[PDB]
């Protein structure tokens, strides 16, 4: 893959838009959206409301998980454990890139649940190339990556797995 | 015709549409388009943007595209001529035109059908009425009265085209428009402020109207921005952010050095005589009379030390009214992107302008315009900050002119104008070959001068220029600007004094571009030329 | 001590950014400190006129909002006359905008905006009506100190003291008016019923054109057409709550889809300006007793089926454009509720029950529930339904 | 263009003209109506619409519906990016508005 992809797939996620036009529902192949009630939230796919947002035609609010007081719990707790805790969503990367960029104004304090996010995502990638040199140093055959979302695989995975295989050759070229 | 009103009957015509929008080259025609694309981005409306510089281009870019396409856009280009001839359209095209020359043609006036006009009509305008221009014994005794009609229009005609002004820059009419459809940002709003900020740099209107337009334009700043009253610290840091500045009327100070700045703009390059040893003590002494050291003015002013800075902009107003400068604080705006980018409104302005119009040229003529539309949204600041060092190449190159064509008396007291001219020979001279460039070079000229000469008389007569275009075709361009003073009308006068000395002396001349007083002329009818406009003018 | 008076939707003036009014047109903010004051005025649907932005020299302090006009007021000073200032936006020709001064010593109290009209009450004990375009028109004198004014077409709702309270209760009055071709005092200074101790919060009207308020302790009653104009509870926004200082502020009422937004606030009873407070949708429920019964919730489901849907009766006796299959399907859902609560009570051997909810039923559904008698074997029930699907028939 | 089919030894377009006409064949087959051209598209879709800017010349691309537009040197229209992704991918056009 490629975080082009990544953040095609992160687009999936459902947020809350207030939007000001009139519309009635609409049937999606993947689902139902509406009605829309000019001055009234409502929940769609990410997707949308980037391409909403960037017509004038809405205003985005800030998911519940990204408040800038439980995300100092969870920098400090990801800094205790010393495995891969759990993330308020798989794609927290791409939402907080993605929202902060287009709807900053619309989010209290972004440069602050910016640098949080920064904060957990520097500590969650340090974590990764301390599992995957134990593997290599002490050649095991598996590993159990707990709570991985699939951007940190993604940025070191073609990496990973291609010299984890010119390994298991060198390994076992000596059995015929 | 006059649009009423621009939601019902020139956005929701062209909403769906496939329009094709002509730009002119000027930083007020560059914000007024980048504010309609992006109200056409908005609504996916098909557009196509065709970058003219001429009437030659313009007829050029009209003659392919003229049978697909029949709807049209005209931005700073095509409101002082007449249209339904000089490209001959067919019946079912339509013509927008937000232009801010004026007078606005006649014709163009009358016509509503096929040249609409999106023009505020309560700016200065006083358009002649109707059939006071447009159309046995007994035959001849009221073809008579009917030729005293006709002798009546050669005047009123003669009345009311004789001088030449601009009106609301575009890029405001523009913003009304966004304003209305309820879908304005700041980034709209920055380039309303840039689109107005520009006219009154290249001194096209007056002073009073600049600051009635700011007037109006702080109620929409603060409307934006005050919205974030005492949040301003949970306020991401990274979103642009304007604000209403009372700040100095030196060029370019925030980048360039305290120093640099003060030799370079033409406002105390005039007072101080910064050309002539006998003055330029005067800078040293106005400097000591602050405390600032002679070697922290020196350097640039981001690396000045903290404590001098504090109150510089007051420091500065107090001890230049002890040197005859009272008008040294002006009303402008300034934006705040993110850590380390805050810019005034005239600095995008001079570094816009000067993208534009570098003198190094690398193709077509519609080479330079895509890079400096380029450098207006935020996602280019490499350029902008590039954009910026020809800004100052070109300042440290127009005082080292000024300085030529005053210790050396190069202004010809003609008669009813001064009068000048350029060799090639003096270094830094091809830099203004361009006829846009020319302009600005001229009406600093004369404000230096004018600030100079010991008369009473050359103190309020027009200058004219001239300086050499095309070594091959052997020809020279030349301009007219009004008579200098504090309160200019800035009505000029020379596109029809040129028109009629080329006419009477029958000469070569080309008025090829959209203002017109600037022509190209054979270097050989230049004499010819310039006897019969001295009788002309008289 | 009586209440003061007070805009609907609104926060109070001592805040340097404050709403003075939120309501289901838009939204008008003023920002005042000591150096600048602003108004500003937004619109939930942009289709309906562009932001505006007006620079508060009069430092206007009461404000409402329409589909047809902006409404300002300012008291008087020792310079200046107490003052109404209009913005007709809405209007068709080149004059846009009208002022009126009122005599000396009189001071703007409440205002509020109706369809093509426009009320003010002032501290003389005046009642000012005045045409959207400038007119002024009848004027009367009020019984009492206003409270809270409110408008919707032809109808005024006019919250006033009508005495003195003791022990926390205060002592309102309602006055309510149609100002049509044909002029009715629809409430001539009824008591306004309140919460104990407790003091008005809202008042206004729905969508529809129902008049409601709220008071100080969460309690939402709307007006009850079909009940000898009588007040009805039918929300607690407490029950939403979670402790005592958190509190709901109404933004607006919506009778179909049945719905009350407004807007939660956590600390205070009305939200900060900034950050944009989101509106929530809270569900209404009448005061049922219980209502975690399957009898409870099914009475409670009919009778607010039955309230929200007075107001379809009211547009057709006024003339007004009404759908006439809304009528339709409250009748069907209000039908069906009936016959699940027959059938409830039939199951709990309680038919003198069922003959009491076949009161409320159509005659179709009567000869329906006779048959489900017939089944079951339930002989006498049958007989007793057929005698009133007879005394239904007689009475046509 | 012709710097290329210069380069391949005469037997080989051959091959070519072989597997495009095969590869063709497959791509019509998919759908009901003419299939789906799986040779466009090769990043994900960001916007519905695009804005593009001409780079060399080019005699008179096609819209749809008739209509057709010239493309002169630097001169910047906004068309659907449905048609404009075979032209940017080669050189002609250019994605400005990124």
């Amino acid at each position: 893959m490629d975080a082009a992809e990544v953040e095609f797939l992160a687009e999936k996620e459902l947020v809350t838009i207030i939007p000001n036009f009139s519309l009635d529902k609409i049937y999606l192949i993947g689902g139902d959206l509406g009605p829309f009630n000019p001055g009234l939230p409502v929940e769609v796919p990410l997707w949308l409301a980037i391409n909403l947002k960037q017509r004038q035609k809405c205003r985005l609010l800030p998911p519940e998980w990204m408040d800038v007081e439980k995300l100092e719990k969870m920098r400090d707790h990801e800094r205790k454990e010393e495995t891969f805790t759990p993330m308020p969503s798989p794609y927290y990367m791409e939402l907080t890139k993605l929202l902060l960029n287009h709807a900053s104004d619309n989010i209290p304090k972004a440069d602050e649940i910016r640098t949080l996010v920064k904060d957990m995502w520097d500590t969650r990638i340090a974590k990764l190339r301390v599992s995957a040199d134990s593997f290599v140093r002490q050649q095991e055959a598996h590993a159990k990556l707990d709570n991985l979302t699939l951007m940190e695989i993604n940025t070191s995975g073609t990496f990973l797995t291609q010299a984890l295989n010119h390994m298991y050759k060198l390994r076992t070229n000596l059995q015929p | 015709m006059f649009v009423s009103d621009f939601r019902k009957e020139f956005y929701e015509v062209v909403q769906s549409q496939r329009v094709l929008l002509f730009v002119a080259s000027d930083v007020d025609a560059l914000c007024a388009c980048k504010i309609l694309q992006a109200l056409f981005q908005c609504d996916h409306v098909q557009y196509t943007l065709v970058p003219v510089s001429g009437w030659q281009e313009l007829e050029t870019a009209f003659l392919e595209h003229k049978e697909q396409f029949h709807y049209f856009i005209l931005i700073n280009c095509g409101a002082n001529v007449d249209l339904l001839d000089i490209l001959q359209p067919d019946e079912d095209t339509i013509f927008f035109v937000c232009d801010t020359h004026r007078p606005v043609n006649v014709v163009n006036v009358y016509n509503d059908t096929q040249i609409k006009l999106l023009i505020k009509q309560d700016d200065d305008l006083e358009v002649p009425a109707y059939e006071d221009i447009f159309r046995i014994v007994e035959q001849t005794m009221r073809r008579r009265q009917r030729r005293e009609w006709e002798a009546r229009r050669r005047d009123i005609l003669f009345d009311y085209e004789q001088y030449e002004y601009h009106g609301t820059s575009s890029a405001m009419v523009m913003f009304e428009l966004a304003w209305m459809l309820s879908k304005d940002l700041n980034d709209m709003l920055w380039w309303a402020i840039v689109g107005l900020t520009d006219q009154w740099v290249q001194d096209k209107i007056t002073q009073m109207k600049y600051v009635t337009d700011v007037g109006v334009l702080q109620r929409h700043v603060s409307r934006h921005n005050h919205r974030n009253e005492d949040e301003e610290n949970t306020l991401s840091v990274d979103c642009t952010r304007i604000s209403f500045e009372y700040d100095l009327r030196l060029v370019l100070y925030q980048h360039w050095s305290l120093h640099d700045s003060l030799c370079n703009t033409s406002y105390t390059a005039a007072r101080f005589k910064l050309w002539s040893v006998h003055g330029q003590k005067r800078l040293q002494e106005f400097l000591a009379d602050m405390g600032l050291p002679l070697k922290q003015v020196k350097q640039k002013f981001q690396a000045m030390d903290i404590s001098l800075k504090e109150n510089l902009r007051e420091m500065i107003e107090q001890s230049a009214n002890k040197f005859g400068m009272k008008d040294m604080r002006v009303q402008t705006f300034s934006i705040h992107f993110g850590f380390k980018h805050k810019f005034l409104a005239s600095d995008v302005v001079f570094a816009t302008m000067s993208l534009m119009e570098s003198p190094e040229k690398d193709g077509s003529g519609t080479d330079h315009f895509i890079q400096a539309l380029d450098s207006l949204s935020r996602s280019n600041l490499d350029k902008l900050y590039h954009g910026l060092e020809l800004a100052k190449k070109q300042l440290r190159a127009t005082q080292q002119t000024i300085a030529s064509c005053l210790c050396t008396n190069l202004v010809i007291s003609q008669g009813p104008f001064l009068y000048c001219s350029l060799m090639e020979g003096t270094p830094d001279v091809m830099l203004f070959s361009r006829p846009a460039s020319l302009s600005l070079l001229s009406k600093h000229l004369l404000k230096s001068f004018v600030c100079s000469t010991k008369n009473r008389r050359c103190k309020l007569l027009p200058l004219v220029m001239a300086a050499p275009l095309s070594m091959e075709h052997g020809t020279v361009t030349v301009v007219g600007i009004p008579p200098e003073t504090d309160s200019s009308d800035r009505k000029n006068f020379f596109g029809r004094a040129f028109e009629k000395a080329a006419e009477s002396t029958s000469s070569r001349m080309l008025h090829n571009h959209f203002d017109l007083s600037v022509i190209e002329l054979k270097a050989e009818d230049r004499s010819k030329f310039l006897d019969a406009l001295i009788s002309l003018l008289s | 001590p009586r209440q003061k008076p007070f805009q609907s939707g609104s926060t109070p003036l001592h805040l340097t950014h404050r709403f003075m009014v939120w309501n289901s047109i838009g939204i008008i903010r003023c920002y005042n400190d000591e150096q600048d004051n602003a108004i500003d005025v937004e619109f939930h649907d942009t289709s309906i006129h562009h932001a505006t932005h007006l620079s508060n020299t009069l430092n206007y302090t009461i404000a409402d909002l329409s589909h047809e006009a902006i409404l300002l007021a300012c008291e008087s000073t020792d310079e200046l006359a107490s003052k109404l200032h209009c913005l007709h936006f809405s209007s068709w020709d080149s004059s846009k905008e009208w002022i009126i001064d009122l005599p000396q010593n009189e001071d703007i109290e409440a205002i509020c905006l109706g369809q093509g009209w426009a009320a003010a009450a002032t501290s003389a004990l005046l009642l000012r009506l005045f045409t959207i375009g400038g007119v002024q028109k009848e004027v009367f004198s009020l019984a009492g100190p206003v409270v809270s004014m409110a408008g919707h077409g032809e109808q005024l709702f006019i919250v006033y003291h009508r005495g003195t309270g003791f022990d926390g209760d205060q002592c309102l009055g309602v006055q309510l008016l149609e100002l049509g071709k044909k002029k009715k005092q629809i409430l001539h200074g009824d008591p306004l019923p309140l919460t104990r101790k407790s003091y008005l919060a809202w008042i206004g009207f729905s969508a529809e054109g129902t008049p409601c308020y709220v008071d100080s302790e969460g309690i939402v009653r709307m007006l009850n057409r079909g009940l000898g104009n009588t007040w009805t509870p039918i929300c607690n926004t407490r029950e939403h709550c979670k402790g005592k200082s958190d509190h709901y502020w109404v933004v607006g009422i919506h009778e179909n889809p049945q719905q009350l937004r407004c807007i939660p606030c956590k600390g205070s009873r009305f939200p900060p300006t900034l950050p944009r407070p989101a509106v929530a949708i809270l569900s209404f429920k009448l005061p049922y007793c219980q209502i975690a019964t399957e009898k409870g919730q099914m009475e409670e489901q009919f009778w607010r089926s039955v309230i929200f849907h007075n107001h379809l009766d009211y547009l057709a006796k006024n003339g007004y454009e009404y759908e006439e299959s809304t009528k339709n399907q409250a009748t069907k859902e209000q039908q069906e509720l009936l016959m699940k609560m027959l059938a409830l009570s039939c199951k709990l051997e309680r038919e003198f029950r069922c003959v009491e909810l076949a009161d409320l039923m159509t005659q179709n559904a009567v000869n329906l529930a006779i048959k489900y008698a017939s089944r079951s074997r339930k002989l006498i029930l049958a007989q007793k339904l057929s005698e009133l699907a007879v005394e239904k028939a007689a009475e046509l | 263009p012709n710097a290329l089919r210069f380069h391949m030894a005469a037997e080989e377009m051959e091959w070519f003209n072989n597997y495009k006409r095969s590869l063709a064949t497959y791509m019509r087959s998919l759908g009901g109506d003419e299939g789906l051209d799986i040779t466009q598209d090769m990043k994900p879709p960001k916007s519905l619409y695009i804005e593009v800017r001409c780079l060399k010349d080019y005699g008179e691309f096609e819209v749809d519906d008739g209509t057709s537009v010239l493309l002169k040197k630097n001169s910047q229209h906004f068309l659907p990016r449905w048609k404009c992704e075979q032209l940017i991918r080669q050189g002609v056009l250019e994605h400005i508005l990124s």
